[PDB]
């Protein structure tokens, strides 16, 4: 996943400065713009509290994989810290199996149970 | 003067400020001295025991169990140059850092702070609030943003900015006017008497500015006073 | 040097600015067109590299041959007469705007057509319905002229930079 | 005066680096733009000329005033001359007054004085 | 060279031109000899008595109520840096002052001398005249205008400048180039023969170049020119 994430914050944050003044240019730049809002707006933690790679390796997945970009900007924030503890109580087995052989957990299982969690998820 | 100052923070106890006068003169001073005993110069024939000078000088000035000294240095930049030994070196002491710009002092804003250049270690919710956070972020962003469109508005006519840019100027020059106060000792130079702001009114006049309670009234009442409430009485008295 | 190598930065960042801003503009002007889609249509403003420079110039030789404020001024410093005059004109223009202006002028244009990448071309019409044509020619140089304004100000700008990486 | 020319002296260096453009900018940038060529004729003294201070506070008082504005720029030196001369003619008792009191006179009047010199001028 | 020019203006009262083609030179070997003689290094390893070394041979040079001298001192400036202690020292000694200027040089303009930078005591209304005075205050106003605009030339263009500014880079350009005149001793440089320009034809030229009189002649006309007809005099060979 680091080399999409790599993909998309470098291109968001080579033109940042576009947006800024408004009139947005083509659908793929906006999308581009979105993308890498919620990109920084994830990769900002909060001080002194370090996040275990498990955590880490499944959130990117939540955000490269175009589930991110139906949220606010300012609530992805929240939507990670709801999913870390959701992912905590009943997604233990990905976690699991991330800690166990360190490569990503079964693709349909995952898109599930973010899905899921996303369905449950108060925007 | 640090000697004094922490006889009083040791043996009286409660919290004991010290103010000096300008932090460049003393490593000049110590820089003359150690050319005159023959020492070998360092960066810009400064002394080569700069950094553990001003070390020995400002780790004394810590708040202890007995009790606190709070100090304020001011510090000559020479020719704008922030990358001088004596405020680089300076810099690795201080919690909080205020830049003083010409810019502003020659506009009348005084004390001439940099809003943007402006550094606090304790500008975090979990010391002051997130209130008070929350406010002066909002103010800084304001800011940036009215620096920003600086140019455009320079060179393009109000009208070319949106209404989301309007606004944000209008707000923008009304603050900027906002964080300039008058002065107790500016009495001696102006003659207007001067006035103590509490945070907490600070914050409320702050937060009402970006609400939007005052778009209407014109800048120059926010030029030199206390409060909000006095920007309101500076207003009646131009007849607005 | 140093005061002269900070305000080549700053006038890069105004340049900078200026085509940001110019960007958004064009972006506008041709979602407005594609929307849609002697007389001399001129911008107000200039700074727009060429623009202007070639339609002035082309028609200065098209009247001097078969006839024998930066649109105006031009003129006036040629020192000829014109009838009418629209000088300032909304970015946007409403259909009555320029509506009696084409009235006006209707009871022979020149002016410029987008192509994107400094390919911005000057254009004739012979006329004498009529109103429709003179929106669309003002339209596309209005698209021409934002498009022609961010192109010279990146041009500024790299040569600004340049500046300031030899110095 | 001296307090409202040194604001527009800095609202006027706010606005040098826009010069390059000046041919098409803003109304209000174009006017301080003016106010700031005026203020800089202005101060533009020849050698072994000292100006009595009563003079220079009349001179400032004027440029600041916005009685300065219509006249054109390069004539403002020539204007700096012949006003002081006026002033000699006519204008003996604000000259008076500003030695005396060493405060500005009444305000009317200035400006009475100033409206006769630029019917003169 | 100043005891012999010395004896003249004191012993005989007779005017005296005294030619220096390079007095640095003295300074600069002054400066080989200080570090052996036993003293330390002052700034850029000059000697540390620079100035009084040379404020006592340069104060001889001088005149005085028994004669004249007219003293004219070519000085090298090292590195092509005139902020060198050597050139800087000397520029307190002198009553006028030219200044050579190596990207003059290399554009074709002789005598390279630098319009702005070149000042003499001389240069006042009650020493030249007014109309001496205004022209070459106006002539060098519109070089350091010209030389201002030359930056938002090269960024912006030369389209973006205003009509004033557009007259500016004009007769400044058609200054800078009138301001250069064949030498006599550029013959074997040259192959062209020198001119000599009176002063009242100086400034009657250049007053007539910013007056606009000669707009209309190509800039090329301006170069290695004597008085001004000659310039329309080359012009009539294009």
């Amino acid at each position: 996943v680091a080399g999409t994430l790599r993909l998309d914050l470098a291109a968001y944050r080579e033109l940042e400065a576009f947006a800024q003044f408004g009139s947005d240019l083509d659908k793929a730049t906006q999308a581009k713009l979105a993308r890498g809002a919620r990109t920084v707006e994830v990769l900002k933690q909060d001080l002194h509290q370090p996040i275990p790679v498990e955590k880490q390796v499944l959130i990117i997945y939540a955000l490269t994989r175009g589930f991110l970009d139906d949220i606010p900007v300012e609530d992805v924030r929240r939507f990670e810290k709801e999913f870390y503890l959701f992912l905590d109580q009943n997604g233990q087995h990905l976690l699991e199996h991330i800690r166990t052989t360190k490569d990503l957990p079964n693709e349909d299982d995952l898109n599930k149970a973010i899905e899921a969690f996303k369905k449950t998820f108060v925007v | 003067g640090l000697t004094m100052a922490e006889y009083f923070r040791d043996e009286q106890g409660q919290d004991v400020l010290l103010f000096i006068d300008n932090i460049f003169r003393f490593t000049q001073a110590g820089s003359e001295v150690s050319a005159l005993l023959g020492r070998m110069p360092s960066a810009v024939g400064y002394q080569p025991t700069l950094a553990t000078e001003m070390g020995q000088l400002q780790e004394r000035i810590t708040s202890t169990a007995k009790g606190s000294i709070t100090s304020i240095q001011a510090i000559y930049v020479p020719a704008d140059d922030y990358t001088d030994p004596a405020p680089a070196t300076t810099f690795s002491h201080l919690d909080a850092t205020t830049n003083l710009e010409r810019k502003l002092a020659e506009m009348g804003i005084y004390p001439a702070v940099d809003p943007l250049a402006s550094t606090s270690r304790a500008l975090a919710p979990e010391i002051v609030g997130e209130e008070h956070y929350q406010v002066a972020r909002k103010v800084q962003q304001t800011l940036q943003r009215y620096k920003e469109l600086q140019d455009i508005i320079a060179i393009l006519g109000m009208d070319e900015l949106s209404d989301e840019d309007k606004l944000v100027v209008h707000r923008a020059r009304r603050i900027q006017f906002f964080l300039s106060q008058n002065f107790h000792v500016a009495e001696q130079f102006t003659g207007q008497p001067g006035s103590y702001v509490p945070v907490k009114e600070t914050v409320r006049g702050f937060k009402e500015i970006l609400e939007g309670k005052y778009d209407h009234l014109p800048e120059d009442a926010f030029r030199l006073v206390g409060r909000i409430e006095e920007v309101v009485e500076k207003a009646k008295a131009m007849g607005v | 040097i140093k005061t002269r190598i900070n305000a080549t930065k700053k006038t890069s960042q105004i340049t900078k600015a200026m085509e940001m801003v110019s960007t958004s503009k064009l972006n506008r002007a041709e979602q407005n067109a594609k929307s849609f889609v002697y007389l001399v249509i001129t911008s107000d403003r200039g700074l727009a590299g060429a623009y202007n420079s070639n339609v002035l110039r082309l028609v200065y030789q098209t009247i001097q041959k078969r006839h024998a404020r930066v649109g105006l001024s031009f003129f006036r410093k040629r020192n000829m007469p014109v009838i009418l005059d629209i000088t300032r004109l909304p970015d946007q223009p409403s259909f009555a705007d320029i509506k009696e202006i084409a009235r006006k002028t209707v009871g022979y244009m020149y002016y410029n057509h987008y192509v994107s990448a400094i390919q911005q071309e000057v254009t004739e019409r012979k006329l004498l319905y009529a109103e429709s044509l003179i929106y669309g020619a003002l339209l596309d140089a209005k698209a021409s002229e934002h498009a022609a304004r961010m192109t010279a100000m990146k041009n500024a700008t790299d040569n600004a930079n340049e500046l300031i990486r030899t110095l």
